[PDB]
RNA sequence: GAAGGGCCGCGAGCCCCCGCGCCUGGAGGAAGGAGAAGUCGUAACAAGGUAUCCGUAGGUGAACCUGCGGAUGGAUCCUU
RNA sequence: GUCCCGCCGGCCGCCCAGGGAAACCGGGAGGCUCCGGGCUCUGGGGGGAGUAUGGCCGCAAGGCUGAAACUUGAAGGCAUU
RNA sequence: CAUCCGGUCGAUCCUGCCGGAGCGCGACGCUCUCCCCAAGGACGAAGCCAUGCAUGCCCGCUCACCCGGGACGCGGCGGACGGCUCAGGACAACGGUUGCACCCCCCGCGGCGGUCCCUGCUAGCCGGACACCGCUGGCAACCCGGCGCCAAGACGUGCGCGCACGGGCGCGCGCCCCGCGGGCGAGCAGCGUGACGCAGCGACGGCCCGCCCGGGCUUCCGGGGCAUCACCCGGUCGGCGCGGUCGCGGCGCGCCGAGGGCCCGACGCCUGGCGGAGAAUCAGGGUUCGACUCCGGAGAGCGGGCCUGCGAGACGGCCCGCACAUCCAAGGACGGCAGCAGGCGCGGAACUUGCCCAAUGCGCGGCGCGCGAGGCAGCGACGGGGAGCGCGCGAGCGAGGCGGGCCCACAGCCCCCGCCGCGCAGCCGAGGGCAAGGUCUGUGCCAGCAGCCGCGGUAAUUCCAGCUCGGCGAGCGUCGCGCGGCGCUGCUGCAGUUGAAACGCCCGUAGUUGGCCCCCCGCCGCCACGAGGAAACGGGAGCGCUCCAGGCAGGCCCGUUGGCCC
RNA sequence: ACCUCGGGAAAAGGAGUGGCUCUGACGGCCCGGGUCAGAACUGGAACGGACGCGGGGAUCCCGACUGUUUACUAGAAAC
């Protein structure tokens, strides 16, 4: 291919322009339709009040019962199921709670056994997770 | 059009990143005066005028004929 | 909008490509126990001076011999860099420039001078020194170990006639 | 938008005139006058800058309401007065007076001169017009508007000011040879004869003029200013525009910076 | 608000084009003055020819005629030239509608009295048809002046080719 | 010459039908992806016990079967 | 003598070089990481899905164009045992 | 200023993505010994705002119980600058390049200066008259009524040089063309002459006239995404005649034609669209962002409409609708923080109801006043930069603490001195990728970890803890994104037999591409070098801010510098 | 919307309309037509001023349709 002359640089922009839309990367990148089907709406952080807690079985063969919140996130009322991460640290989450919710680390994919679940808690009603945790503050 | 041409003057623009060029045309409305009579495919010299009205700002000062078929040809003089 | 506003502001350090590789930790280390460098960022400060350098002349290597160019700016290179005693006074080449390395630039670091001068025992002590405001760079007290001489400040270096020697002599340890 | 702007930005202010980056947020806005502001310089940055004889805006302007300064022979009071091209600054109470020309790098600089040239100053006419029942009026660079000119002065051709009776003393005409001094653009600051005029009929009649280093400079009509025949006439700066290099330059600043 | 910015008017592609900006008084136009004529002077006598006056961009002033009567018309083959007043306005090209009011327009063809040019037709043999609209007190004129702009209405007796193109038309009214 | 009126311009607001973009309620259908262990066969991969597969048309609990024309990516580089 | 030897245009087999991840191509899949004769078409991990919806075309059957949300750490090629 | 490395398998070679490795620049967590520089309610709320504050100065004209204070008003000048934000707008703004023979302009600067009359002139200098003010009042508040005296560089009037002269008007060169000038590349100015008009200054002789600075438009070239947008427009496109404007123009209106735009993508649509100078990342090529410092644009809740002025379609002006407030004695009154602080909402995210004009500018004044422009402090791990937590085996420092200088609108900080003097580390990991136990506990496919490969089901190199160790360092980790990696967007520089991919075939226009040939000229690209126009920024000359991020410095000095390139 | 691309459709949903006074168009060779535009101006806020002269939309079931039918109780989905 590669159609080469000295007067072709027309063809080959529309080339690039059409052709360039066909990579996943640029079509979640640029196309902006995941920027609404994100539920973190274009945030690193969103701020959600618990509306319910679960445990996810972990996806085979690794095999765990992961602790979850389900919280609805303020800014758009939108669903969010998200993991919590530590050693039994859904103790310290509670129902209507209020979490800082972030992303697990894909960049919108599912991370690890936990299946389809693409957010994790940061923070607890004003406190991080990981400070309860580690015991540098208590409730 | 009433005593007015439409002037197609052809240009290269350059792109950097292809070193290839983009042939570009653009279309200029322009007086034609009936001391001069004027065929589709001619050249003709325009010169800049005062805005003579919506789209005309330039008016044809000179015209050198061309013959009925030679090709379109881009031509960017 | 503020004068402060319009003040510019840089990056001096070039941090690693991979930050775990094995030859550059240990020459890292060998080189911090040498010079009684504090971290690497030190050592990350020098090489990025030794890439700015490199790259200038390279480009004025690749312009022709008297080219207006090399005579202007490579002659201005040269000159900075054997007045800064980096460079050796009799090479005066650009095609020199390129071959340094960031020991030497390390080498003229103060702590480095006043250590082949003498005027205290190890690279650590001449840290200590620097920090006590001990250590002149002549007719001027200087507190930053960074200082990097000048190749004719050298023999002004001196420790201060006021300091820990030759002095009060009551600071500190004598006064109780 | 809406009327004129009072207010001028120290980075948007004309890089000849060296004001500091981080000296203030605001410049001197340069008022109307002789001069216009990409071909003037205020008179505050002369006294604050150069002269340093006020060291605040605040010192100048006491001086200034005092009447110290006389520019053209006329105590004038405008901080930000524009003074450009054979203005006469003259502080007679300091003892000291200079012409305000351009240098080599292209910053105003003053040059002393004699009370006999300290009387006169030169100018050039942009074009002659007839106006108010038919006179004709020569405008000078210096805005300097000069009813019933002798016939033979034309555009571009440089005037000499009495400056005390303010009227025209002599014309040296523009022709090929005579000497002039480039105004504006690259080869603003240089003193060389005149090689030839292109017409270039249309737009931009473009000069070459060639100072006697071999080296012709070539500068359209508008920032051509004469200064006599083949005589330098007035007094010009000891560089005399012979345009150093970058590379004799850079030796000048060394031998300069050797003394401590 | 009358404007005449192109910002409310479409591209040469006949595309609309975005309005970017409010209203701006260095665009702004006025309202037309209809220059009427004190022809019935029986009922129009009760107003004198009225001048007005409106500042402008810049502060200049233009005077803009809103009644007017007479004013300086020219016979230029003859060098003949008094104030006369405007008995009728005829013929205009923009609309016909415009000459039943008598609204003056530049350009537009009057009748004035020749009681003041009657001097012209004692001297001998000045041209020849211009002479007989002076023996019968209606003389054809075009206002060469734009009333309302100066609020002025002078203008010149019609001659030549162009005096017989604007009878033929007024030929059968 | 003040209110006031007439008349046109310039032009908010308001209603009226009309397009447009977007958001979503929904009996009932109807996909897809995972749950884990179901249920019924066994279509394909070994000639997978009828070689597969392509188009197209008909049938069938379900894979699938069948007609007709292909292909070999076949199980054949091999016969007056 | 439908002999011998060519030439030109085809239809083929085998291959030296070269090439390729190989199987193999070699009249190219060579002359190409030492990469540029010209010109059109298409592709950009696997599903979702050639589905939804919109357009057009068809008497229909359908054709042509053609997604996204979402899911997933593999799918594939050629060879070896 | 050129790099990779784990994961498809019994193994292996590929293609291919997945995940790591670097830098940003915002959030979030944990933590922080000093000093310097420095971002800070932009991020789909251009949502709403309580309070205080951001625009005055003058002394022209003083009959206000100090004085010649300089109340108050009247006048004058500025408030149109500046600050703020990014909603609007995609042949537009904007950037470079032209033009105005199509224009408007205050100040300033330098010029120029004459103003018909008849009357009515008083010219040794003319009238009246309004506040302020005094009294009499009405107001819930807002707010103003009436009466009487009195002034201006305010107002009204007018002395005035029939080459007196604002506007507009009529006329006044040609002979194929182009070759002096008042002045052009260009028939452009100016004026001569007649008719009109009697406009401006003329009551402490300015109208006018240039130049400037700003504006308005104008040429050219650049100026998003989408074809599930292919036809689009109908004042649309031209011509004429007017009006209107500062002017030009469909700008508007008549009139007449049928244009105009479009695969070199028109028109539509969408944009969580201000544009450049620039920024992030960076072998070369590139990609992404540009709210934000400078410049231009646009808007002050939303639409409109105006007045004043030389310039505003002005909102710290007015008027109206429209939502959205406050007060109210119920009749009315009245706003507009996308100015500064500060408050609420919202969001992941963002600072003091400080202090002051001393600078730097600006407005106004001649003997300085105003300014939330700006400067100064507080807040502040946005970040950038420099020194610490010892060295030595005995001597020291600075972190502090206190005075005094220095500094400052006043502090303070820095720095300098005396006198005391008390060093102080986190955050993530150790199976790999990836640097650092195959340790010792608990636990038992649970609980957890793990970006990815995976790990745990009794001997967990992986969890949870002590233990050591390793990285980085006053910082370190996590998340979202940009860029790099990714020659996985490919112009350099990808791939299409079988991995994804040659239209089933032929014709075919637009598009793109074309053998060899003439030397010596004309246009086009083309290359070189100019000129012209913004600095900041980025380079880059010089200069020891004690080093450094810095900045334009400095020192008896090229007319000390502050070059130059872009 | 829908469609057998013919229809739907006069869809729906609006605006105008009088009298007077004019001004354009249009032929033949100064002579005819009286229709179509465009204005002013006027009237208790009126004009197809009598008369003539569809209400409209959304569906569902039958019968494709125009036709024909029990003179004198069914005009239909029946024929």
């Amino acid at each position: 291919s590669k159609t080469s002359g000295l007067y072709t640089a027309r063809k080959l922009r529309t080339v690039r322009r059409v052709n360039r839309w066909a990579d996943k990367k640029y079509r979640k990148a640029h196309l902006g339709t995941w920027l609404k089907a994100n539920p973190l709406e274009g945030a690193c952080m969103a701020r959600g009040i618990v509306t319910q807690k679960i445990g996810i079985s972990a996806k085979q063969p690794n095999s765990a019962v992961r602790k979850a919140v389900r919280v609805q996130l303020t800014k758009n009322s939108k669903k969010i199921t998200a993991f919590v991460p530590r050693d039994g640290s859904i103790t310290y989450i509670d129902n209507n709670d209020e979490v800082l919710v972030a992303g697990f680390g894909r960049a919108g994919r599912a991370v690890g056994d936990i299946p389809g679940c693409r957010f994790k808690v940061i923070k607890v009603a004003g406190i991080g997770l990981l400070a309860l945790f580690l015991r540098k503050r208590e409730k | 059009m009433q005593r007015s041409i439409i002037v197609r003057r052809d240009y290269l623009h350059f792109v950097q990143k292809y070193k290839r060029y983009e042939r570009r045309h653009k279309h200029v409305a322009a007086h034609l005066s009936p001391c001069f009579r004027v065929k589709e495919g001619d050249i003709v010299t325009i010169g800049e005028c005062r805005p003579l009205s919506k789209t005309i700002r330039f008016n044809v000062i000179k015209v050198e004929p061309v013959s009925e078929a030679a090709k379109k040809r881009f031509s960017p003089f | 909008p503020r004068i402060s506003r319009h003040r510019n502001s840089s990056k001096t350090y070039s941090t690693p490509k991979k930050p775990f590789t094995k030859p550059r930790l240990d020459a890292e280390l060998k080189l911090c126990g040498e010079y009684g460098l504090k971290c690497k960022r030190e050592i990350y400060r020098a090489r990025y001076m030794l890439a700015k350098i490199r790259r200038t002349a390279r480009n004025l290597l690749t312009l022709d011999e008297n080219d207006i160019k090399r005579r202007f700016e490579g002659a201005a290179l040269l000159r900075r860099l054997h007045m800064l005693g980096i460079l050796d006074e009799e090479k005066d080449q650009l095609d020199y420039v390129l071959g340094l390395r960031i020991e030497d630039i390390f080498k003229r670091r103060l702590q480095s001078v006043i250590v082949e001068s003498k005027l205290a025992k190890s690279v650590h002590h001449a840290r200590n020194m620097i920090k006590a405001r001990h250590i002149s760079v002549g007719g001027q007290i200087v507190n930053i170990p960074s200082y990097m001489v000048r190749i004719s400040n050298t023999s002004r270096v001196a420790i201060a006639d006021t300091s820990s020697l030759a002095p009060n002599g009551k600071p500190g340890r004598t006064k109780r | 938008a809406r009327g004129v702007r009072k207010h001028l930005k120290r980075l948007n202010a004309p890089k000849h005139w060296l004001l500091d980056k981080m000296g203030g947020i605001w410049a001197p806005r340069p008022t109307n006058g002789p001069h216009g502001l990409r071909e003037c310089i205020p008179l505050i940055l002369i006294l604050r800058n150069r002269l340093h004889y006020a060291n605040t805006y605040a010192e100048t302007s006491m001086i200034l309401q005092d009447k110290n300064v006389l520019i053209d022979g006329k105590p004038r009071t405008d901080p930000t007065f524009p003074v450009g091209f054979m203005d006469v600054f003259e502080i007679p109470k300091v003892h000291k007076t200079f012409r305000v020309l351009y240098d080599v790098k292209g910053r105003f600089t003053l040059v002393p001169i004699q009370s006999n040239e300290a009387g006169f100053k030169l100018c050039r006419v942009q074009k002659i017009f007839l106006g108010d029942k038919g006179m004709p009026y020569l405008s000078t660079h210096d805005a300097r508007t000069i009813r019933f000119p002798h016939p033979d002065i034309k555009t571009n051709d440089t005037i000499k000011i009495n400056l005390k009776t303010g009227k025209i003393d002599e014309w040296y005409k523009f022709d090929i040879g005579k000497i002039v001094m480039v105004t504006g653009g690259r080869n603003c600051g240089r003193i060389g004869t005149i090689q030839a005029i292109d017409k270039h009929m249309g737009s931009y009649t473009m000069i070459r003029m060639k100072d006697t280093e071999g080296t012709e400079f070539l500068t359209r009509l508008c920032n051509v200013f004469v200064i006599g025949n083949d005589s330098p006439a007035v007094a010009i700066p000891t560089t005399k525009g012979i345009r150093p290099d970058i590379i004799k330059n850079r030796e000048l600043r060394l031998r300069s910076i050797a003394k401590r | 608000g009358i404007t005449h910015d192109k910002m409310y008017k479409r591209s040469k592609t006949g595309a609309v084009q975005g309005k970017w900006h409010k209203k701006r008084k260095y665009n702004l136009g006025r309202q037309p003055a209809n220059t009427k004529l004190i022809v019935k002077v029986t009922s129009k006598k009760n107003e004198g020819q009225k001048i007005s006056t409106i500042r402008c961009r810049g502060g200049n002033i233009k005077r803009r005629a809103l009644r007017l009567s007479h004013g300086s018309f020219a016979w230029g083959s003859a060098d003949i030239s008094h104030k006369a007043r405007i008995l009728q306005v005829v013929y205009n090209s923009t609309s016909n509608e415009l000459v039943r009011t008598n609204t003056l327009v530049k350009g537009c063809v009057v009748q004035i009295d020749s009681a003041p040019f009657k001097s012209a037709l004692s001297n001998d043999t000045l041209d020849k048809e211009i002479l007989d609209q002076i023996r019968g007190d209606h003389i054809l004129a075009r206002i060469s002046s734009r009333p309302g702009q100066v609020g002025t209405a002078d203008g010149y007796i019609l001659e030549g080719p162009e005096l017989l193109f604007y009878q033929k038309k007024l030929a059968p009214k």
